[PDB]
């Protein structure tokens, strides 16, 4: 089996708000629907059971409800902490089921990244390879943009980004972009620059160095 | 205006030994999708104040035991009805739901008990029985068994050993 469709898939809302998550079902259930909260870096947490049951450890700012095939977790007085992925569940008479997920990001005022560039360590160059790591720190929204320019030509093939999960404290993100060349390719260019475009920036931002 | 529907369409039923009871007060009943509904192995009625919907799952050939003055594992040790009983026992086969390869472990019954159950009594304790002589002090094996047991409902089972969902209206 009995499939469950949670929606919306992503939800961005500011502190103190009231959010409402839905879960349409292939068929019907009763004291057998239950909601879960997976915070990042963390196992799942049961929030509501037997449809509307308050649970234990969870506060009364969380509340569930539903009939037949449509069910609804709602949080009120949204808090930074609350951001996570939320999951439906159904129970038995053949078959167990959750849903896709629903990610709840916590909207806030735009914060521009603090960019920081690290050139390759001597240790690494000895071992054959060069890595230049650009670091965008504490920003919102996610939706940022990094480019590597090398002797001013836009490099494409050989970088990889990694953004962190939203941070409960300041509801920001951080991100690394990492350009990896072989030592031999690395020595065929002089200037290495990291250009950035966030909504929080008036004009783009570069941090660059020389080999 | 009365519910029933919440009782009948219940996604999963109780184990017989912890049989579930929903209270029904303030209203009259329509009927229809009871009685005029077929798909019931049984629809037996015997013999208002206030009405009790008592739901649970048993085997096929235990259903005869959900009647006044009946005996056996269920009537004795899991769900007793009074002789007095004015009410309805409604049952239906649910193999397509409550049976699993392995043996759906969700349905249990009380195997052994010191005495019989009173009408409409429900015992949920799991203190080990003590069949022999020795004091058990919580363990089991040599005599001294554990009191509940699984129906282990599997698709291949004959009807005699298949899951039947039983609703017991009582007046
Ligand atoms: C069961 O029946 C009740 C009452 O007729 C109805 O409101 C409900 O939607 C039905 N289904 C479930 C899963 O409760």
């Amino acid at each position: 089996d009995i499939q469950m469709t949670q929606s919306p898939s992503s939800l961005s809302a500011s502190v103190g708000d009231t959010v409402t998550i839905t879960c349409r079902a292939g068929q019907t259930i009763n004291t057998f629907l239950n909601w879960y909260q997976q915070k990042p870096g963390k196992a799942p947490k049961l929030l509501i059971y037997a449809a509307s049951t308050l649970q234990s450890g969870v506060p009364s700012r969380f509340s569930g409800s539903g009939s037949g095939t449509d069910f609804t977790l709602t949080i009120n007085s949204l808090q930074p902490e609350d951001f996570a992925t939320y999951y439906c569940q159904q129970s038995y008479s053949n078959l167990y089921t959750f849903s896709q997920g629903t990610k709840v990001e916590i909207k806030r005022t735009v914060a521009a990244p603090s960019v920081f560039i690290f050139p390759p360590s001597d240790e690494q160059l000895k071992s054959g390879t060069a890595s230049v790591v650009c670091l965008l720190n504490n920003f919102y929204p996610r939706e940022a943009k990094v480019q590597w320019k090398v002797d001013n030509a836009l490099q494409s093939g050989n970088s990889q980004e990694s953004v962190t999960e939203q941070d409960s404290k300041d509801s920001t993100y951080s991100l690394s972009s990492t350009l990896t060349l072989s030592k031999a390719d690395y020595e065929k260019h002089k200037v290495y620059a990291c250009e950035v475009t966030h909504q929080g920036l008036s004009s783009p931002v570069t941090k660059s160095f020389n080999r | 205006l009365c519910p029933f529907g919440e009782v009948f369409n219940a996604t999963r039923f109780a184990s017989v030994y912890a049989w579930n009871r929903k209270r029904i007060s303030n209203c009259v009943a329509d009927y229809s999708v009871l009685y005029n509904s077929a798909s019931f192995s049984t629809f037996k009625c015997y013999g208002f104040t206030n009405v009790y919907a008592d739901s649970f799952v048993i085997r096929g050939d235990e259903v005869r035991q959900i009647a006044p003055g009946q005996t056996g594992k269920i009537a004795d040790y899991n769900y007793k009805l009074p002789d007095d009983f004015t009410g309805c026992v409604i049952a239906w086969n649910s193999n397509n739901l409550d049976s699993k390869v392995g043996g759906n472990y969700n349905y249990l019954y009380r195997l052994f008990r010191k005495s019989n159950l009173k009408p409409f009594e429900r015992d949920i304790s799991t203190e080990i029985y003590q069949a022999g002589s020795t004091p058990c002090n919580g363990v089991e094996g040599f005599n001294c068994y554990f009191p509940l047991q699984s129906y282990g409902f599997q698709p291949t089972n004959g009807v005699g050993y298949q899951p039947y969902r039983v609703v017991v209206l009582s007046f």
